[PDB]
């Protein structure tokens, strides 16, 4: 294998189709190579088309402004822009899965959207108050991303503790293993599942029998939970109420149990009740941990950054999975520290967030560099924003791609860049165009129109002459 | 994701592989003294061989596809101390190795030819060649109706005296690309590379070198400037490292803007992307990579092919 | 992650494995006198404790007093609203200056704290909240919002004085450590040791360009190279002169200078080498780091914030890019946890602001306190808490309100248990002061507070009368002197 060989590769005009070749003796293979991981589906183009739609809709809303109704109105619009994002992410999602299955992509798709999902929770639903403004919508998208980050508790590990095997004598929930796992539903906001895990084993066996009491509190706490506030922040306050009424009760009471299944109902009414020491305790991940203390404890975003730092202290961000920390960033406020990991799992998802960001004013172009200039066209650089950027490169990136469908994307792209002179454009216009895959008359008609609308003379006019010999004697 | 490859059809050593405009089509020249051209069938997403022939009495090093905008044109360089052209004749069946008629031959070398490489189409049919006469060559097909009009243009000694000894030596070219930019050139010589730039004058003089290189530089090639106000060209030398250079003009500045010696070994081939998005670089080690840049503009390992 | 404070070194109680002691604590009503005792046979002693790094200086109270002039001062500006047009301005304008205020009694309080012990724990501590502030203000409290075009001269300054007041390296201690004049090595020349390079090529990644060239003055600038090459001479020579005249101020200047330095570094690069093959490459290393080639400001670079530092002033002078700067200074040297201010700074750099005052709060619970007040004031963190249905809940000391005015509350609260009557007009003006809280819940903590006050003068009862008046507690005011017959 180790020859020492002298190795030559070539990128060719289209992504999809490059070369790589050897100057060496009885090696006379070509090797067309595509770009690594390049996405070529009709899936993925969809997707495209409908985040270049969102994004040419959101008209003069894509900019932000540094009439007291268009501060409310804007937001109001960003937000569905966000929502519409997501979706045709979701759509894209499930159009791969269906077509290849749980690869690769698939894999990195999800974990955008979880960043994504988180993102939308802490940003593009409160626009800057506390979840009072909105109980409803922001614990929907909360305990949506929750439980659409990883798969636990996945029902292969449900059964994997009711798998009734019985080897110190087990009384099938008297097990460590079984209340965690009841806790983890508490704590993620699965109730429904919570209450079904109990209904399980010994709600009305062990209990109804045994110790009279305390079956009254597992039993009326099973209750309550079936009544956790998801709109109103006042029936909450009043819903915490009962739940510490309910742990005070039973706190000093008619201990008719075990001495560990004494405690183990205490804990799980502790959690209940919001008892950080205890939320922090059954929680595997720091995720889990700051989900519950805004379920359980106090629904204030105010303290997210004393959440976050308490649930670190607990679980450690995972290096396994790219989107935990990107999350970790969110919450705790750098942004724009999420697009070079989102830009990693993919390109067009980053440029569009990135972009949406920027809608909503998270992210700013801070750049200033000059008090003597007039050429120095930079569409393409730092100068402009960070979303500028990224939506720039999509651009570019989808010219390689070959693809006449997203031509029009991508010169959109260029010419709706809210930075850059209308010269500058002019000229990186003038020097894609003429690799537009055109075939149809539609298509050269389009070219066209787009030299006309620019003002491209020269470029109108080889377009032509390569069309003097590809359409003069070409369609014949 | 590898695809199925696939036999050039050469018996001796390839050299070079260019694509066409469009990127639909494949140029090959081999020491067996052959120019093969291959076309991707629409249907089936094949390569398929177009024409071959036998183009030169040496071995062909070099290759080159002209603008579009001016028909089908190659161009290439054989140890032959030749340059031929040849143009494509529609009315040939493939593969009938009369498919490609010469339209000229350039015997003003009086050395063996490295390179060949046809000049931006906004400057007209204009094309560069260099040797082991260390001397680089332009060429214009003044008149755009008779290609086989061409005129020599210019001639430069890049080495005042070419050293000759031991064919240990290396010759590139590569324009640049740029639409809105003066016209210019880079031209690597042994360790040497310079760029040279059209003045007032319409002759070529030296405007800068790009310093560092401790070898033999295999490659260089200038990216395409799209957006970008500066200038970027890459090479990949002998003594491992692939070199990226930042070239403004306010002439000529010259920065350098990465250095990577990734491959640990000669690095064979440097390419471009058609938007000067993407960098690539092979070598000893077998390897392909692919870079992008940062926001810094400093460079980064997308990829690593295999 | 706690104080473990020896009590009583001298003589402690406890010591056996054996008969677990009874240990009881009571906190006193003055932080600086606690005791503690042992309920069991044969101890009766009792030990006066003080509260663990507790400051009862008189120079820390004139600190605290500083701060509050500031504070006090700062009057409608302290606040931020989220005289049209220059409202905005003028207000950046205070807030900037107040900030230099807060760095200036700071400096002092540092100064007068060397020479009262010297360098105690205390010094060290302070000196690390300043570092941090130093660089809050460099990021923040300068270009509001701006390029460094906006104004070169000033943020420059302060970026090299954060960086060059952070650590002491390179200190004079270690600059003799390498011109030792030791030749263990056949003719081991004055500078042929990638040590003395490195050295360099750090003074000028730190800015510190005078320092840089005496180095160079040191060994061989006329020596080994006017004789050897007289080629790479003129190149290290007149780029010592370039390094002369590195523009502060004008960011054309800088522009230009660049220009010349990149000049320099292509005219070298391809040229005569009648020089060592190495001394051939630290020249060019030495005129890439300068020029700005990221590659090289990161490979001489011994800390992230040599780096950050140095890609600022050598390669892109723009804000817009520490981001990334930030990035692969970390990817080349990681955050050093030894010292607390490190982290933070990363932190403040990288946005998330509100993360340092945790930090801060623990090197000095006054600083952070005002620290974060004029963090709020600037508009760098507010309150994101909100109310119910407009409806009782008035605990000002909650995380209700801001997490300035939090900090600021409780730095009022633990200045009461002081003892010091002159830092009571403090505690409650920072009190009343609050941005946040009604205008009854601030009275009650008033009312509570206010008969601790340490009156002794008549001045001093005077005083507490106004405030009784001011804020309307006449009934205590009648029970202060309840106190006075039976006292």
């Amino acid at each position: 294998n180790g020859d020492k060989m002298p190795l030559k590769f070539k990128l060719g005009p289209l992504s999809y189709q490059n070369m790589a070749f050897i100057t060496a003796k009885d090696k006379y293979k070509l090797y067309p190579v595509r770009i690594p991981r390049l996405d070529t589906s009709k899936e993925f183009s969809a997707y495209v088309s409908g985040l270049f739609e969102i994004y040419r809709d959101l008209g003069d809303d894509r900019v932000f402004n540094v009439n007291s109704n268009f501060a409310k109105e804007h937001n109001a619009t960003v937000n569905l822009a966000m929502e519409a994002i997501l979706n045709e992410l979701e759509v894209f999602i499930g159009r791969v899965k269906d077509q290849d299955g749980r690869v690769n992509r698939f894999y990195e798709l999800e974990e955008s959207l979880t960043v994504l999902n988180c993102l939308r929770t802490m940003y593009f639903i409160l626009d800057g108050q506390d979840v009072e403004e909105n109980r409803s919508e922001f614990i929907e998208s909360l305990l949506n991303w929750i439980n659409r980050s990883d798969g636990e508790p996945d029902e292969e590990y449900i059964e994997q503790v009711f798998s009734v095997k019985d080897s110190a004598g087990k009384k099938v929930f008297e097990t460590q293993y079984f209340w965690k796992l009841l806790n983890q539903l508490v704590l993620r906001g699965l109730l429904s599942q919570a209450i079904g895990c109990i209904e399980r084993s010994d709600l009305l066996p062990y209990l109804s029998d045994t110790c009279a009491v305390s079956f009254d509190a597992v039993s009326d706490s099973i209750e309550l939970l079936k009544q956790y506030p998801k709109d109103s922040s006042s029936t909450f306050r009043e819903w915490k109420n009962l739940v510490l009424k309910l742990s005070q009760a039973f706190g000093s009471s008619a201990t008719d149990i075990s001495g560990e299944l004494r405690d183990y109902i205490e804990d799980f009414l502790l959690v209940i009740g919001g008892n950080q020491r205890k939320i922090l305790q059954y929680s595997r991940t720091w995720y889990e941990s700051f989900c519950g203390f805004l379920l359980y404890y106090i629904p204030s975003l105010e303290l997210s950054a004393e959440y976050l730092q308490m649930s670190l202290e607990a679980n450690v961000v995972d290096i396994t999975n790219d989107w935990e920390q990107p999350c970790v960033d969110i919450i705790s406020g750098k942004i724009h520290s999420i697009l070079p990991v989102m830009e990693s799992l993919d390109s067009c998802t980053a440029a569009f967030t990135a972009m949406i960001c920027e809608a909503k004013g998270l992210i700013e172009n801070i750049f200033e560099g000059e008090k003597n200039s007039d050429m120095l066209e930079d569409l393409f650089s730092y100068r402009n924003g960070m979303a500028s950027y990224m939506l720039n490169s999509f651009a570019f990136e989808l010219c390689s791609l070959g693809d006449k469908e997203l031509w029009p994307v991508a010169i959109g792209l260029i010419a709706l860049s809210a930075t850059g002179t209308r010269s500058a454009k002019k000229m990186v216009i003038a020097e894609l165009l003429p690799h537009y895959p055109f075939v149809t008359n539609d298509d050269i008609e389009w070219m066209l129109s787009i030299c006309v609308e620019w003002r491209l003379p020269e470029i109108a006019k080889e377009i032509y002459t390569t069309l003097g010999n590809q359409m003069l004697s070409a369609h014949n | 994701p590898h695809m199925q490859p696939f036999d050039s059809g050469h018996d001796d050593l390839v050299h070079d592989v260019v694509y066409d405009f469009y990127g639909r089509h494949v140029a090959t020249c081999s020491s067996d003294q052959h120019i093969k051209v291959f076309k991707l069938d629409k249907d089936t997403s094949n390569w398929e061989l177009s024409d071959s022939w036998r183009a030169h009495d040496s071995s062909i090093v070099a290759i080159d596809w002209a603008s579009p905008e001016y028909g089908r044109i190659i161009a290439s360089a054989s140890y032959d101390k030749t340059v031929k052209l040849w143009e494509e004749d529609p009315d040939q069946e493939e593969c009938s190795g009369r498919r490609w008629n010469k339209l000229c031959t350039l015997n003003d070398s009086k050395g063996s030819l490295y390179s060949v490489k046809f000049a931006p189409a906004h400057l007209g049919l204009k094309l560069a060649c260099l040797g082991n006469d260390g001397i680089l060559r332009l060429y214009d097909a003044l008149e755009p109706s008779d290609l086989r009009s061409w005129t020599l243009t210019s001639e430069m000694k890049v080495l005042s005296i070419p050293p000759a000894n031991h064919l240990q030596s290396d010759f590139c070219l590569s324009w640049c690309p740029s639409r809105f930019s003066p016209e210019k050139l880079a031209v690597s010589a042994l360790e040497q590379a310079i760029i040279y730039q059209r003045g007032k004058d319409g002759k070529l003089h030296v405007a800068a070198k790009l310093p560092g290189h401790k070898s033999l530089i295999r490659s260089i090639s200038w990216a395409p400037s799209i957006g970008r106000w500066y200038q970027l060209i890459a090479t990949g030398c002998k003594d491992g490292r692939i070199r990226i250079f930042k070239i403004t003009e306010k002439n000529l500045q010259v920065e350098l803007l990465s250095e990577h010696d990734d491959h640990n070994g000669e690095v064979w081939s440097v390419s471009w992307n058609l938007t000067g998005t993407i960098l690539s670089s092979a070598g000893d080690d077998g390897k392909v990579r692919l870079w992008k840049a940062t926001y810094s503009n400093e460079f980064k390992c997308m990829s690593v092919i295999t």
